């Protein structure tokens, strides 16, 4: 089991600003037969499901702003959201199929400063 | 063009190859020569030239080289470690990429073992990652082995399709084969010149004659075995050769 | 009736061979790996060519009474062919006389050769084989440049 | 484009079909599936069931006894029946569309890619 520990909880990031969320997998989740990380970042809007933002941790989903972009290495996995807009009051998740049970990020409060 | 997992293979043969029209065409984004620097190609002769053709991403052109690794060079197309030919590559975004995604260009992403150089593998068996047998159906640790580039015209460079041609000059042990062009010039008569007809090399003054060779005969010689006539290989006329005055 | 020869070391697959054929159209030189009938021939409807059953890996192609002599030799990856067509005033016996053979072809193949055969057009509706050795000859040249007579210098003391 | 239709308030112990009505794709070609999810409030999520293209069914081993899925490529749906209701199963019940399990080292099955919305379930008499 590889637990996914988030980065910034009650994030008081200002508007249009770089909001950062790290994800620390407890083990190196890299399937080395890809030369490419996998990780799926998610956005629970309150009262709404989490929706897939970036798969492969570098290949952003369709219709998503590229102001969000994924990063990370080995066990440390960051998220390069360059700008925090007013639409970004949401809850966020990071996970890995490279395990056995339903590992999870825990979810972060996005206060917009 | 042809896929990357089933590349083509044309065996160029006895011909007159002019690698200069290639080398200077300036339309190629990559022209590397390994066994032999490019300008000396139009001055050498081999037994066979092979030309392999396929289509890859933009930033996988660096795995088409001797001694590399990656999903392409591991199991799609492997170049031996003492390669001799040249590798040519140019961008082809407007031809191969189509709106909505061109899903007809596949590549192999799982194989049991890396390819031998110049080996080819078009099978389509379900790959088996884990220990559990697969029985020809998909599932966890039972994967289809081919994926497809979905090329789209609004892709950043390094994700647009590049077409690649790999020329490989080989020299078995035959008697000869294709080589580069051979110049030529006009012929002046009644002057001491340095002539050269096909390899017949000498100096003297050339006049027109009253001999008649046999259609297969290419030059004449007299007693003491000196060349005293020749046929020139374009007019089909025989010419007398006379040494240039001395005393 | 004589419709070309077939050459090579094994006259089958697993090694390369030459094939020289002539239907009622014209000559067809060819170099692949074949599978040759152990008794290969062509018929005469006029449907034919039970010669081979395989044409793999072809490395050279080409398409397009009487006495017909040929000299075949194979040096440094070149397969040379000399030939001459004289008219006999007999039908099928070897005559006497002198007639020099003029070069026809040159093929830069590389092929190894140890064996050869012949091809014949069947019935549905005479030939000789010499071998060549390293000799020394004395050729007499005409004033037009043709060989009119010769001397084999190892026949007898006079020669 | 998935969407999980179903009743909102339930009563215990009986079997319960569940309908993730989708569109935009079929569900029987090599590399396609849909995984079913729950989440009780405040908890992290819990995937429940899954079925692939030639109907390769997965379930959670805990409620393997009670979960029973089937895909509907024709309706662009999935039917999942599910028995033995209890108040700790007070969850909202999601489906998520699988695609090319070759990518499968990224989510712990919790998500996937597509993902509809969810039919709420509360266990109350
Ligand atoms: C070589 O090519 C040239 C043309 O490139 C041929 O020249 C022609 O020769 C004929 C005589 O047979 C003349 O009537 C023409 O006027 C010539 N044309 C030109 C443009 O020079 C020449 O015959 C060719 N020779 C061989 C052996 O191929
Ligand atoms: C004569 O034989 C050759 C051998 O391949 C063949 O290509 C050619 O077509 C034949 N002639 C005709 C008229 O078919
Ligand atoms: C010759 O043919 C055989 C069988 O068709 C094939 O295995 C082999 O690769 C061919 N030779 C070359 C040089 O490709
Ligand atoms: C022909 O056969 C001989 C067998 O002694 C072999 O050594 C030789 O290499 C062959 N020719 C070529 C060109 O390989
Ligand atoms: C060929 O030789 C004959 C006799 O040697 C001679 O008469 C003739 O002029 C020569 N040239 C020809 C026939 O063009």
């Amino acid at each position: 089991d590889i637990v996914m520990t988030q980065s910034p909880d009650s994030l008081a990031v200002s508007l249009g600003e770089r909001a950062t969320i790290n994800c620390k997998s407890s083990q190196s989740v890299l399937y080395s037969s890809n030369n490419k990380n996998y990780l799926a970042w998610y956005q629970q809007k309150p009262g709404q499901p989490p929706k897939l933002l970036i798969y492969w941790a570098s290949t952003r989903e369709s219709g998503v702003p590229d102001r969000f972009s994924g990063s990370g290495s080995g066990t440390d996995f960051t998220l390069t959201i360059s700008s925090l807009q007013a639409e970004d009051v949401a809850v966020y998740y990071c996970q890995q199929y490279y395990s056995t049970p339903h590992t999870f990020g825990q979810g972060t409060k996005l206060e917009i400063k | 063009f042809a896929s990357v997992y089933a590349w083509n293979r044309k065996r160029i043969s006895n011909c007159v190859a002019d690698y200069s029209v290639l080398y200077n065409s300036a339309s190629f984004s990559t022209f590397k020569c390994y066994g032999v620097s490019p300008t000396k190609l139009n001055d050498l002769c081999f037994t066979n030239v092979y030309a392999d053709s396929f289509v890859i991403r933009g930033d996988e052109v660096r795995q088409i080289a001797p001694g590399q690794t990656g999903k392409i060079a591991d199991y799609n197309y492997k170049l031996p470690d003492d390669f001799t030919g040249c590798v040519i590559a140019w961008n082809s975004n407007n031809l191969d990429s189509k709106v909505g995604g061109n899903y007809n260009y596949l590549y192999r992403l799982f194989r049991k073992s890396n390819l031998k150089p110049f080996e080819r593998d078009i099978s389509t068996e379900i790959y088996q990652a884990g220990s559990t047998p697969c029985n020809g159906v998909e599932g966890f640790n039972c994967y289809f082995p081919l994926q497809s580039y979905g090329f789209q015209p609004t892709n950043g460079v390094g994700y647009q399709p590049y077409r690649v041609v790999v020329l490989s000059f080989e020299l078995l042990h035959a008697p000869a084969t294709v080589c580069g062009p051979k110049k030529s010039t006009n012929l002046v008569k009644n002057k001491c010149v340095n002539f050269n007809f096909n390899g017949l090399t000498g100096t003297g003054v050339l006049t027109e004659s009253n001999k008649k060779f046999l259609p297969f005969q290419q030059f004449g010689r007299d007693i003491a075995d000196t060349t005293d006539a020749v046929r020139d290989p374009q007019t089909l006329e025989i010419l007398d050769i006379t040494p240039c005055s001395f005393g | 009736i004589i419709r070309g020869w077939i050459f090579g070391t094994t006259l089958d697959s697993k090694t390369q061979s030459l094939l020289i054929v002539n239907n009622a159209t014209n000559v067809v030189i060819k170099v692949c790996e074949f599978q040759f009938c152990n008794d290969p021939f062509l018929g005469v409807m006029e449907s034919e060519f039970r010669v081979y059953s395989s044409a793999n890996n072809c490395t050279f192609e080409y398409v397009s009474k009487n006495l017909r002599e040929f000299v075949f030799k194979n040096i440094d990856g070149y397969f040379k062919i000399y030939s001459k067509h004289t008219p006999i005033n007999l039908v099928r016996d070897l005559p006497q006389g002198f007639s020099a053979l003029e070069p026809l072809v040159d093929l830069p193949i590389g092929i190894n050769i140890t064996r050869f055969q012949t091809l014949l057009a069947l019935h549905r509706s005479a030939y000789y084989v010499g071998y060549l050795q390293p000799r020394t000859f004395l050729l007499k040249y005409n004033e037009n440049g043709t060989i009119t007579d010769a001397v084999d210098c190892a026949l007898d003391p006079l020669s | 484009t998935l969407k999980e239709s179903g009743p909102t308030l339930v009563k215990p112990t009986q079997t319960l079909t569940l309908t993730c009505t989708f569109s935009g794709f079929s569900l029987s070609t090599s590399g396609v599936g849909v995984g079913w999810i729950r989440q009780p409030p405040g908890k992290a999520l819990e995937w429940l069931a899954l079925i692939y293209w030639d109907d390769d069914k997965r379930y959670s081993p805990s409620l393997k006894s009670r979960l029973t899925i089937t895909k509907d490529t024709s309706k662009n749906q999935v039917v999942l029946t599910m028995t033995n209701m209890d108040p700790v199963d007070t969850a909202t019940y999601y489906c998520a569309h699988s695609l090319f399990l070759t990518v499968g080292y990224s989510s712990s099955w919790s998500p996937f890619d597509y993902w509809g919305q969810g039919t709420l379930v509360t266990v109350s008499s």
